[PDB]
């Protein structure tokens, strides 16, 4: 696997540049990622994004990255999404496409609204091998699902990010910070968000109602099989009594990859809204110290 | 249930073991001047010595000099202020920074 | 009969427990290596006191109905145990608060418990879950009679933490979770029956369908009924001494009800005294600010024989608790707030589910390496 992901500064500022110009209302917009992986650390130095509609576009740029003596080895692909919801079958299908060429491959899912309200949200996650295991044998089947065991904690493992630069960027960071307009950093401690919290929970509620849809029919699949097992064992006791005196379709379940996909998606709501929870409650409790002298 | 007309005026004093123990009057009224301090902020000294079992003002000022009683005259008796025993366990009880930071470290 | 070998099998070991563990077993090595190599069960040192506490209550009722003065398991439990339990050099085991709840517990069968702050101090070892259900129920019922009623909300809330994470696995309560959890909420609800209505400690703990079963009882308290001393007493009646079994029932002379007149008849007359305060508290404050006309207006509205009713209005107002200073010039009574408290179980129910989410993941992550 990959234990560490690390960035150079060029990938992130062009990741903002596809949000800043290109799609503004809500767009899934997407790219490639770049770098070489020196041992136990995935080093990212570049990206180039893809517009909103392919491999011919992807491979033609690979000569271009070689023309200027820049690193040209594809590691993974990034995608912008809405507030907490990136988990789809389509990106995971487009991730195991790139898990197959190189043994290490990544999504850094950039969420532009969680940055604009607060902390930096790039989600650098990687595939667990046991979810690499089920697609290589191509058995999306419940009988091997328990032997090649997948339960939702190893559904997307997380690789931690460490920022790396050269020192001339630190010159240019020192150069810019003096010569600039004074941009105050106040937007972290905002202390009103209830629709950032509201659409976090409302996008969660339709998936639990999607989860409620999945287990209501799971009763009916058992209500299909609990009649049919006894009806065929009635047909066992019907037909076995018949030949002594002389001398059908079983249903499929709901196909169980979507039931694991909803729990891992509700896993994305659970980590973020509770990290959202003390985030606002910290600025609430520092504001207890702000009113504290005023009589 | 604070019956004193039986205890001081209808008491059968035929047994000498009540005087056989020393200071039964000073002990059981020490129980009784304790319990009156909760329940009064103004009472007259005529109705005071009636419920304390018929001793005069010649001793009533001596026992009240002991226990934090002033005679604010005609007839009132000073025990304590007003504002102690409204006793709010009030609406403004709070959740502190340290009372929830046990759970706030793991969700973060 | 058929129970005489039940004592005699186990007390032959309990004879040894004063003999071995107090006199000689500080350097005793040979019984230890018999207990490591031979047997199959490891927890016998918590079996050997606590199952002996069971079997001696099985024969205290047997012996005291056949011998009144100086009974034989009154001797072997009571007159052997207490100095032999604590005093020796360090018994580095789980017996630390276990042995004092026998020592307070044999101080509890006879009613003379006065020792709550001294055994609170002396402990340096951790607590057993079997210990924790008995010790708040012992000292809380001690405080039920010793009348620390504004701390009796604190002692009976402490027992009701309710997180079991169940450990059975071979009867490790023993037999005593569901009976005693029925017991400690009942006197807690009987605290809300006696001390109306200051807890507000069972309202945030448990559902409202059970609290209406006592809710039929506590509205009988208020004005009129003689069974309210009796429902308080008879539902405490298996909880005063808890006797388990007679072996010999002969009623010609009875000779078992002479220990019953020891505890039960003199314990019942004080349960008449318990709801007397509830008749002091038979006016919940609905009119609490008055002139001197409406104190005497309260004298005739409460009952007749209104002047002088202050000789019996003081009898109607003074049992332990009632606080207001009266005026004589303008006649102002005082008013003491019945004020709401607010939701702290939103915090606690995070800690309820976060211990359950980790432990349902803790126990069953072993399952993923037990069978796969």
């Amino acid at each position: 696997a990959v234990k560490q992901v690390q960035i150079d500064g060029l990938v992130v500022l062009k990741i903002i540049k596809h949000y800043q110009e290109e799609g503004q209302g809500t767009e899934v917009v997407q790219g490639v990622l770049l770098g070489l992986v020196v041992e136990d650390r995935l080093e990212i130095t570049n990206c180039f994004p893809f517009p909103q509609h392919e491999v011919q576009y992807q491979m033609e740029m690979m000569r271009s990255l070689r023309h200027v003596n820049i690193d040209h080895l594809h590691v993974g692909w990034y995608q912008s999404t809405y507030y907490g919801s990136f988990v789809t079958r389509a990106l995971l299908d487009s991730q195991f496409s790139y898990q197959h060429a190189i043994e290490e491959s990544v999504v850094l899912i950039y969420d532009p609204i969680k940055t604009a309200q607060g902390s930096l949200s790039l989600k650098a996650y990687r595939l667990t091998p046991k979810l690499m295991e089920v697609c290589k044998e191509k058995d999306f089947s419940p009988e091997a699902l328990k032997k090649a065991n997948i339960t939702f904690e190893y559904m997307f493992e997380e690789v931690p990010i460490v920022i790396k630069n050269s020192h001339l960027i630190n010159v240019l960071m020192w150069e810019l910070e003096k010569k600039s307009a004074v941009a105050d950093k106040h937007e972290l401690l905002s202390l009103a968000s209830s629709n950032h919290l509201g659409k976090n929970l409302q996008l969660l509620m339709d998936r639990v109602d999607e989860m409620s849809q999945d287990i209501v029919k799971y009763n009916t699949y058992m209500r299909n099989t609990s009649k049919q097992q006894q009806q065929k064992h009635q047909y066992q006791q019907r037909r076995q009594q018949e030949n002594m005196q002389r001398q059908f379709k079983p249903p499929q379940p709901p196909a169980r990859m979507d039931s694991l996909l909803i729990a891992g998606q509700i896993n994305t709501y659970c980590q973020n809204i509770k990290e959202f929870t003390a985030q606002n409650l910290g600025k609430l409790f520092m504001a207890q110290a702000l009113q504290e002298y005023n009589n | 249930t604070c019956h004193f007309q039986a205890f001081w005026q209808a008491l059968d004093e035929n047994m000498d073991l009540l005087e056989g123990i020393t200071g039964f009057e000073d002990s059981v009224r020490k129980f009784i001047c304790h319990v009156v301090g909760i329940t009064y902020q103004h009472i007259d000294r005529w109705l005071l010595a009636e419920m304390l079992g018929d001793l005069s003002d010649s001793q009533l000022k001596v026992w009240m000099s002991k226990y934090g009683w002033s005679a604010d005259e005609s007839g009132q008796i000073f025990i304590c202020s007003q504002e102690e025993s409204i006793k709010p366990k009030n609406i403004v009880e709070k959740i502190d920074f340290d009372s929830v930071s046990s759970i706030m470290a793991s969700s973060q | 009969q058929w129970l005489w070998d039940i004592i005699d099998e186990f007390i032959y070991q309990f004879q040894s427990f004063s003999q071995y563990r107090c006199k000689t077993a500080k350097k005793s090595e040979e019984e230890i290596d018999f207990l490591r190599s031979n047997p199959k069960i490891w927890n016998v040192h918590s079996v050997l006191n606590v199952l002996h506490s069971l079997v001696d209550k099985s024969n205290i009722n047997r012996q005291l109905e056949v011998y009144t003065s100086g009974g034989d398991p009154e001797s072997v439990a009571g007159e052997y145990g207490r100095h032999s339990l604590y005093k020796m050099l360090g018994y580095f085991s789980l017996v630390g608060l276990l042995r004092l709840h026998s020592l307070l517990g044999d101080y509890y069968q006879a009613i003379k418990v006065l020792e709550n702050i001294e055994l609170n101090k002396k402990s340096m070892y951790s607590r057993v879950p079997e210990c924790q259900v008995t010790t708040y129920y012992y000292v809380g019922f001690a405080y039920l009679m010793m009348r620390r009623y504004q701390d009796a909300i604190r002692v009976f809330a402490n027992i009701l933490l309710y997180i079991q994470r169940t450990k059975s696995m071979f009867q490790r309560t023993t037999y005593k979770y569901e009976m005693i959890n029925k017991q400690n909420e009942q006197m807690h609800a009987l605290l809300a029956i006696a001390l109306t209505m200051y807890p507000m400690r069972i309202d945030e703990s448990i559902h409202l369908q059970l609290r209406e079963k006592y809710g039929d009882k506590m509205l009988r308290m208020q004005k009129g009924d003689p069974q309210v001393y009796e429902e308080l007493f008879s539902y405490s009646c298996p909880k005063f001494l808890s006797p388990v079994v007679p072996n010999y029932d002969n009623v010609h002379p009875n000779y078992h009800k002479e220990p019953f007149l020891q505890q039960l008849k003199v314990f019942s007359d004080e349960v008449q005294q318990q709801a007397q305060l509830s008749t002091i508290r038979s006016f919940l404050k609905l009119y609490t600010t008055m002139p001197v006309a409406k104190l005497a207006g309260f004298l005739d509205l409460t009952e007749q024989e209104f002047r002088i009713q202050l000789l019996v209005f003081k009898h109607k107002m003074k049992n332990l608790v009632w606080t207001s200073g009266i005026s004589a010039l303008d006649g102002e009574f005082q008013s003491a707030s019945e004020v709401d408290f607010y939701i702290d179980k939103d915090m606690i129910h995070i800690a309820d589910t976060k211990v359950a989410r980790r432990y349902g993941d803790f126990f069953i992550r072993q399952i993923h390496k037990f069978e796969e």
